[PDB]
């Protein structure tokens, strides 16, 4: 009688749901989404332009069809507003639904930016389906965005923007795109690839306010320059939604504090995905997410299993400037080393004995991706 | 010999490369790769795979 009960429609929720079906198919299930419910690839956001797709054609099925495959009901539309852990519920406004395990699967959301004037409320993030199409909604007709950020998802708009027709400007305090991520000579060699498509980047400054300004906006940054734009992007980062598991009891630290058996610090509760912090481990991207469905469907169906993440590159999505980086994993110190030069730059990082343990690479270096893969050390000891 | 695309990422394996440090052979038709396969670029399935040219 009492559902497995997810929460999130996303590639968590949706992979979760497909592998637990494997193993369970008798269990009535239940998805609930703040969303529209359609299958996608958030991957795909960044893409949209450069294969001509609108916000439709990068929806692979409609929430009735998924209901179907999953043998699920699925709430679309329908926003979530707590968790009672005590009685194993969630709320939903006046509304409550009891659970047999609950599963979170809902996302990370994009960081603010204070913005002064009159436009100051004119900013587009894009961080699901429903905000692409509301982006591509107020762009039709227009030439100039203004985008927010410097980060992995700044960078890859920036660039399929530009493959759109668009003009970009490009504006961040950060010193470098994808800092904390990249060493600096890789990431100039991306920054030089954007500006060779025609981004104009604008780094040290922030955006100080937002105008009405004849025909459209113009954007004074803090340094004092106005950039006529359009409308503006917000994608200045991400961080986990941890406020209703935080006011619910749950630990969080900077996601939903989860074991690598995806269990939550209290007894029937999950999460994975972009909220998840697994053993501490926060990490937006597919691959560890893939990892934690195959595990936790495992898990929910009876058959205790654990994560164990192997190494996770990170392929960017700039066809500008190539680009694969895998970080090392936290614990572990090495020197940089810059090879190759120009576009095609191949940065590697060694521990004293002389390991690869980490890297950079753009251009034509990204070729040796498999080889170097080999030698690196996974993100979970 | 035939293109497949991931839905998720957008990697191609192509039929006529292989992947020869997966290791799979050039030539390898996407039926005869193992079914326990993931994509090298963000771990979906063969599932979230579609043959494109
Ligand atoms: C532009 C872009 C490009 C990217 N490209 C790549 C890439 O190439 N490779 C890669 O590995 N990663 C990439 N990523 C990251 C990757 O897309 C994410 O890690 C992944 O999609 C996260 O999936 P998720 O299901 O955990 O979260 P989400 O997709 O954000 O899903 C969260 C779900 O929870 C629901 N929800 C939230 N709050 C509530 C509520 N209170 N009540 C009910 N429902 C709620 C939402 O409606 C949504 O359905 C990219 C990200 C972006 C934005
Ligand atoms: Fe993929």
């Amino acid at each position: 009688r009492a559902p497995l009960v997810i929460i999130g429609t996303g590639l968590a929720g949706y992979n979760l749901a497909r592998e637990w079906r494997k193993l369970d198919g008798e269990t009535p299930l239940l998805m609930i989404t703040a969303d529209d419910g359609r299958s996608y690839s958030k991957p795909m956001l960044s893409t949209g332009f450069s294969k001509n797709k609108d916000a439709d054609g990068l929806a692979m099925a409609e929430p009735g069809a998924m209901a179907e495959q999953l043998n699920a009901r699925i709430l679309t539309h329908t926003r979530v507003t707590g968790i009672d852990p005590g009685h194993q519920r969630i709320w939903i406004g006046e509304e409550e639904v009891r659970y047999r395990d609950l599963v979170l699967a809902w996302g990370a959301e994009p960081i603010r930016v204070p913005v002064e004037g009159d436009a100051q409320d004119a900013l587009y993030p894009i961080n699901d389906l429903e905000d692409y199409a509301r982006f591509r909604q107020a762009a039709a007709g227009k030439r100039r965005v203004l985008l927010l950020g410097a980060g992995l998802i700044g960078c890859e708009f920036a660039n399929d923007l530009s493959s759109g027709g668009y003009q970009l400007d490009v504006v961040a305090p950060c010193e470098q795109v994808m800092p904390g991520l990249l060493h600096p000579a890789a990431a100039k060699a991306v920054q030089a690839g954007l500006e060779g498509l025609g981004v104009r980047f604008h780094l040290g400054p922030v955006l100080a306010s937002l105008k009405k300004a004849g025909e459209g906006l113009e954007a004074h940054l803090s340094d004092g320059e106005v950039i006529p734009c359009d409308l503006v992007v917000s994608a200045v980062g991400l961080r986990p939604r941890t406020e209703l598991a935080f006011a619910a009891g749950l630990a969080v630290n900077r996601g939903i504090v989860v074991d690598r058996s995806l269990r939550t610090s209290h007894a029937n509760i999950y999460a994975l995905g972009d909220c998840a912090e697994v053993d501490g481990l926060n990490l937006l991207y597919v691959m560890p997410l893939m990892a934690c469905a195959r595990a936790l469907a495992q898990t929910l169906a009876g058959n205790p299993s654990q994560v164990a993440y192997g190494p996770m590159p990170v392929t960017v999505k700039t066809p500008a400037c190539p680009l694969v980086v895998s970080p090392p994993p936290r614990g572990m110190d090495g020197q940089w080393l810059v090879e190759g030069s120009g576009t095609d730059l191949k940065v590697l990082c060694r521990d004293t004995a002389g390991r690869v343990i980490g890297y950079a690479l753009t251009g034509a270096a990204v070729n040796e991706k498999l080889a170097l893969n080999k030698e690196l050390p996974g993100l979970m000891a | 010999m035939r293109k497949w695309q991931c839905v998720v990422c957008g990697f191609i394996y192509d039929e006529a490369l292989g992947l020869p440090e997966e290791g799979i052979p050039a030539g390898t038709r996407w039926e005869d790769i193992p079914a326990d396969w993931v994509c090298p670029d963000c771990g979906v399935g063969k599932i979230d795979f579609e043959m494109i040219e």
